[PDB]
């Protein structure tokens, strides 16, 4: 008798400051990452590596995500009462960098299996369009990130506070559910594969050598593939979740639509930490930045 | 570039800079590797596949698709300090001690602390097992090792004196590697070639930034 | 509120309710936020119900407004 | 035994006598002259196309056309004005230290660690270079090729001598001994009689080429002589050992005038050029610049800096218009 | 002991040579430096219309 | 020794196709950028086509632009000349002519010794003031000849090139840009000009240096050459 009846949407005060307090200490320490990072890599032009030029690329893409981030932390504090221009800008801004991240991790990876597999061969002369591969790089993630700019818009609703939302039509709900296909696609799974292909490679080739210091490399290795999964899994998860719920796969109740919902957020703060991890992860785990940081303190 | 003999020069200069790239590409197949070593310690019958070509010495022998040149700095008789610096680039050094016969030890320290060559990995090889082994039983080694206290057998004391060699890197980034050659091998081209494989994987590692 | 991934205000529709009971009525149009068109009465002891948009008499008037 | 000590008393003859003529030093004598003030370079070409080490390089007659050799075995004649490669020429030792341009622009010789000076002729009637010939009779390595016209050439090497070829004939005219280390650098004398020659035993000794015999011998360097260059003027010289100074010896007065050291510099000096007019002695070290001395002041004017890598060689054309050097990162950079 | 017997000549060739005072000589240098002076692209900045470079 | 010999003239229909091959053998054929000149009976020299080193650039003149086709065999060491329909206006002797360029060589150096062929039945203008001048040995002669244009371009250089066609031979370069002189030519020839006007002087005649003297400009295809001056003796 009781069972047609609305769901109501519950949210809490102490998460919406927590996830202000996140986002503003996510920001200062990525801005000042990738601040130094940048830094070290453009004051001297001595040995300008092709591993110099991606991590360069990588700290440009994760300090301008860094300055999208306070814009979006306003938005969890009271929605999107900024208007549809900043709406507009702010989001593909955002999926640009997130792609282009994604995808230069992919790239990097590419680099140290063509790098330590194929070394002895012929093959590693070809590691020498890394201009041609960044450019293809952000030009690609810019096209699959221009739909978010086309049909995004502040959306309004009785119950519901104003946020930056997609307008496709009446039934947006479906077209929504085709457009999260691509994050999946070619932002997780593609990465992904490469990434898992690559540096098991590079580990089997390190396993089968008789260097003094395969121990460090097979750690940085590992570390690097984990700590990328821990930071991007959960988000698809829960998008996959939400993804066989609206389909009804998986029953529906106000108390599931609760749960992912917070979920979604906590798993988003969760993911946002690469733009924190990456230098340290990349570049200032390597004697080399250390050092070129130290003589620049001069 | 505005007249025509200009543009024919321009062309001419862009020729030859396509054949300058061309020629850089084909020269990057090669390992270039440095021999060193006392003299008559067997350090110019190290592979039979010699195919050599007063002065500098190659040798360009080829192994797995991939092209060795071993330069030969004996004969010089002159100031190392002077020309060493000539081959900063090389992979890798190949060290030849002969133990049938103090000196090949101050060699081997002169250049593996010498300030061009601190990241250059050494492989050394020990030449003439069978030669040593018979001339220990009759000469103990003691004569020019008077500190060995170990058993005199052809283990213990060709363990000692790898131990000495290797006692004299005192530096990071280097690593030594070591084989027992004797006069009737032929597998010594392998080695060196999982010797220069091994270091430029570990170069590729450095550069990469992993370690 | 605060939500970044809104959805459908109504899960299931009962087809039972009596005109007398319900208090205030709200219709949802279709749009970005759901699919279909939701109907919401508030009867008078403070429930609150979802409606078939597709039933005669509340197509009719749902037409009317 | 007693020859020794003649030798000894001699030397002390000589000291004596030096340091009688020396009543004030260059320092002290032209300290009224204004300071050149601040001298600032800047890029104005980047030779690009070496794809390793450059060791040398020489200016020609006309200060336009180039030369440099490096560890690619190439070498490569430039146009230093449009940056065009007039030719390409490969040698047979990829192992070369020494470059030299004929006053003529008819031939370029190029030598090295391979022991014998090839000479390559640049105006064929077939439209190649092809090497006219190829001296041989040094037992070391061979370094500072000079052409003293299109059939005389200087060389020398390792091998503690300096030698006057004869291209035509081929064989060794005559040979300089007396030095009693590796012979470095040497540098022609403007009137293109007398030459000077600095060798690893830190001492430079003037020789004439005519007679083969060493009139005079400089010393005061702490370690090996690695480059020479003559004043205009030709009546001085100065030199660059690694020792990380620069000293000017004078001919006349058998003594150094003035030295050029820094307390900031360490490392030694690869090369040593002067200017048209003789005031601005440009040295280059191995901390990857060269710094502009004040010939007449001994203050640093300037540095050049630029370069990624030690610079290897120095060049100031004929009309004193350009610098260019060249260093271990396969770049050649000319400076105004 | 037929070694030594011509670093003596050389010693002897060598120490009877005509100085000169160096105050002379460093004035001599002085005097090109300062003649010659009008004439290098270095030391004066050229005009950039004369400037090939 | 360096030798340019052609074959393939003789006498055509009008309409027909004829090859001509130039054939050389005595210098490195792939460095040098080549071309052809036709002199009609008793008028004068004419350029035609040229191929640069390694058949990168190609020009035409354009009395036979589109009609004419030139090929380059670096291997063979020969080069071709195809012509797909003849007038009766094509009728000349073809020489082949090679041509190096780069800062201070010499572009028209060596001339072919020519092959004849026979039918059956803007630009800068040089022009020569005087088509015959005889003259006694030991006197000195004056040549000059005028251009449209200015051909002093803005490095300084003038592309102004002398050449000297003895009786029955093949011409032969003296002057190339304003007075540098060519390999193994007389001294006393001697070359100036000014822009525009341009003067070629020989102190001290000699009885072998009567012929018919071209003054040809090379600052803008395609190359036009002069009247032509005829010493008489």
């Amino acid at each position: 008798l009781l069972d047609a009846a609305p769901c109501e949407p519950e949210s809490l005060e102490i998460n919406k400051y927590f996830v202000v307090i996140i986002y503003a200490l996510v920001f200062l320490l990525s801005l000042l990452g990738n601040s130094l990072v940048m830094l070290v890599i453009l004051y001297s032009r001595v040995g300008r590596s092709v591993t110099d030029v991606y991590l360069l690329n990588l700290a440009l893409a994760d300090l301008l995500f860094a300055l999208t981030l306070p814009i979006w932390a306003a938005s969890k504090v009271n929605g999107w009462i900024f208007g549809t221009f900043l709406c507009k800008v702010v989001s593909l801004l955002k999926e640009v960098n997130f792609y282009s991240g994604i995808l230069l991790l992919a790239c990097i990876s590419v680099d140290r299996y063509l790098a330590i597999v194929h070394a002895t061969r012929t093959l590693t002369q070809k590691r020498y369009l890394v201009k041609f591969i960044c450019l293809s790089i952000w030009g690609l993630s810019l096209l699959l990130a221009l739909p978010v700019l086309l049909f995004r818009r502040t959306v309004y609703s009785s119950n519901v506070s104003p946020a930056c939302y997609e307008d496709m039509g009446n039934n947006t709900a479906n077209w929504r559910m085709l457009l999260r296909i691509l994050p999946q696609s070619f932002g997780f799974i593609v990465p992904l594969l490469i990434m898992l292909f690559c540096y098991g490679f590079t580990l089997r080739t390190l396993f089968k050598a008789h260097m003094g210091q395969k121990h460090r490399a097979m750690r940085v290795i590992f570390a690097v593939v984990l700590i990328f999964l821990l930071c991007w899994l959960p988000y698809n998860l829960v998008l996959l979740a939400d993804t066989l719920m609206r389909t009804q796969v998986i029953q529906e109740t106000c108390e599931r639509r609760n749960h992912i919902d917070r979920a979604l957020d906590a798993t988003e703060i969760l993911g946002i930490l690469h733009s924190c991890l990456n230098p340290l992860i990349y570049a200032f785990i390597g004697q080399k930045f250390r050092h070129g940081l130290l003589k620049i303190l001069a | 570039t505005l007249s025509a003999e200009e543009r024919a020069a321009l062309e001419r200069s862009k020729a030859i800079e396509k054949n300058l790239k061309e020629d850089g590409i084909s020269a990057a197949k090669d390992v270039k590797l440095l021999l060193l070593g006392a003299d008559n310690s067997g350090k110019s019958t190290i592979v039979k596949q010699m195919k050599i070509i007063t002065g500098i010495v190659e040798t360009h022998f080829t192994f797995k698709n991939l092209h060795f040149r071993l330069f030969d700095v004996g004969g010089q008789r002159s100031e190392r300090k002077k020309w060493i610096h000539c081959f900063e680039d090389v992979t890798a050094i190949i060290f030849c001690v002969d133990l049938s016969d103090h000196e090949s030890l101050m060699l081997f320290d002169s250049i593996c602390n010498n300030k061009f060559f601190i990241d250059t990995s050494i492989i050394l090889f020990l030449n003439k097992k069978d030669l040593f082994g018979e001339k220990i039983k009759k000469s103990p080694l003691t004569i020019c090792f008077p500190e060995y206290t170990g058993p005199n057998t052809y283990e213990d004391a060709a363990a000692y004196i790898q131990a000495q060699f290797e006692s004299k890197n005192r530096s990071p980034n280097k690593e030594i590697y070591c084989h027992m050659t004797c006069a009737t091998d032929t597998n010594n081209a392998q080695v060196i070639f999982d010797a220069v494989t091994d270091i430029i994987i570990a170069n590729n590692l450095r550069g990469c930034g992993l370690y | 509120a605060v939500l970044t991934e809104l959805r459908c205000t109504c899960l299931r529709v009962t087809l039972r309710v009596n005109p007398k009971t319900i208090g205030k009525l709200q219709v949802f149009p279709a749009g970005p936020q759901c699919s279909k068109v939701e109907v919401v009465a508030s009867l008078k002891n403070g429930k609150q119900v979802c409606l078939d948009p597709e039933a005669p008499f509340l197509k009719k008037v749902i037409q009317k407004i | 035994d007693q020859l020794r000590q003649e030798a000894e008393q001699l030397k002390n003859q000589i000291r004596d006598a030096r340091k009688a003529c020396a009543d004030a030093t260059l320092s002290q004598i032209t300290n009224n002259i204004d300071p050149v003030g601040r001298i600032q370079m800047r890029t104005r070409r980047t030779l690009r196309g070496h794809l390793a080490k450059i060791y040398a390089m020489h200016w020609g007659t006309d200060s336009r056309l180039l030369v440099s050799a490096s560890q690619d075995g190439k070498l490569i004649i430039w146009d230093s004005y449009t940056t065009n490669k007039v030719h390409a020429i490969p040698l047979r030792s990829s192992w070369v230290m020494t470059c030299a341009y004929a006053p003529s622009g008819n031939y370029v010789a190029c030598g090295g660690l391979d022991n014998i000076c090839s000479i390559y002729n640049l105006k064929t009637r077939e439209g190649n270079v092809r090497v006219s010939r190829e001296l041989a009779g040094h037992t070391g390595y061979l370094s500072c090729c000079r052409f003293l016209d299109d059939n005389q050439i200087v060389t020398s090497s390792g091998d503690t001598t300096c030698a006057l070829w004869d291209i035509e004939t081929g064989q060794q005219t005559t040979t300089f001994t007396g030095h009693t280390g590796d012979v470095m650098s040497l540098s022609l004398a403007p009137d293109t009689r007398l030459f000077v020659s600095g060798a690893c035993d830190a001492s430079a000794k003037l020789w004439d080429v005519r007679e083969g015999m060493c009139r005079q011998t400089f010393t005061g360097h702490e370690s090996d002589i690695n480059a020479i260059c003559f004043f205009p003027n030709g009546n001085a010289f100065a030199t660059g050992s690694d020792d990380a100074t620069c000293r000017l010896f004078d001919l006349r007065a058998d003594q150094e005038l003035m030295t050029y050291s820094h307390d900031n510099i360490i490392c030694g000096i690869t090369s040593v050029s002067f200017s048209k007019s003789g005031r601005l002695l440009l040295a280059g070290y191995d901390d990857f610049n060269c710094n502009v001395w004040d010939a007449l002041k001994a203050d640093r004017a300037g540095v050049l800096a630029g370069h990624d890598n030690r610079v290897s060689c120095l060049g100031v054309t004929d009309d004193g218009m350009a610098v260019a050097t060249g260093s271990w990162d396969s770049f050649l950079k000319i400076w105004n | 002991i037929a070694q030594a017997r011509k670093l003596v000549e050389q010693l002897k060739m060598e120490a009877n040579i005509d100085r000169i005072k160096v105050s002379k000589a460093a004035a001599d240098l002085m005097a090109y430096c300062e003649a010659h002076a009008k004439e290098d692209p270095l030391l004066t900045p050229v005009p950039a219309s004369e400037n090939p470079f | 020794d360096v030798q340019l010999v052609e074959s393939g003239g003789g006498l055509v229909q009008p309409g027909g196709s004829r090859k001509l091959s130039c054939s050389a053998s005595g210098f490195a054929f792939s460095s040098f950028g080549m071309h052809w000149v036709r002199q009609a009976p008793e008028k004068g020299l004419e350029w035609v086509a040229y191929i640069s080193s390694g058949s990168g650039t190609i020009y035409y003149a354009d009395t036979v632009k589109g009609r004419f086709t030139i090929s380059r065999d670096d291997p063979k060491n020969t080069l071709f000349l195809q012509m797909t329909s003849l007038r009766s206006e094509d009728t000349a002797m073809y020489y082949c002519v090679r041509s190096i360029y780069y800062y201070g060589s010499s572009p028209f150096d060596f001339w072919g010794q020519g092959t004849t062929l026979t039918v059956s039945s803007s630009d800068i203008v040089m022009t020569q003031a005087t088509s015959s001048v005889p003259v006694t040995p030991g006197e000195s002669v004056s040549i000059s000849c005028r251009s449209s244009k200015s051909l002093l371009h803005s490095n300084g250089n003038t592309y102004l090139y002398w050449f000297l066609q003895r009786p029955g031979q093949s011409p032969q370069l003296l002057i190339y840009r304003m007075s540098n002189l060519a390999s193994g030519v007389p001294d006393r020839f001697s070359g100036s000009g000014s822009g525009t006007a341009f003067t070629l002087t020989i102190s001290r005649l000699e009885a072998e240096d009567v012929g018919v003297y071209y003054c040809m400009q090379h600052l803008e295809y395609p190359l036009t050459f002069g009247a032509g001056t005829k010493l008489e003796l």
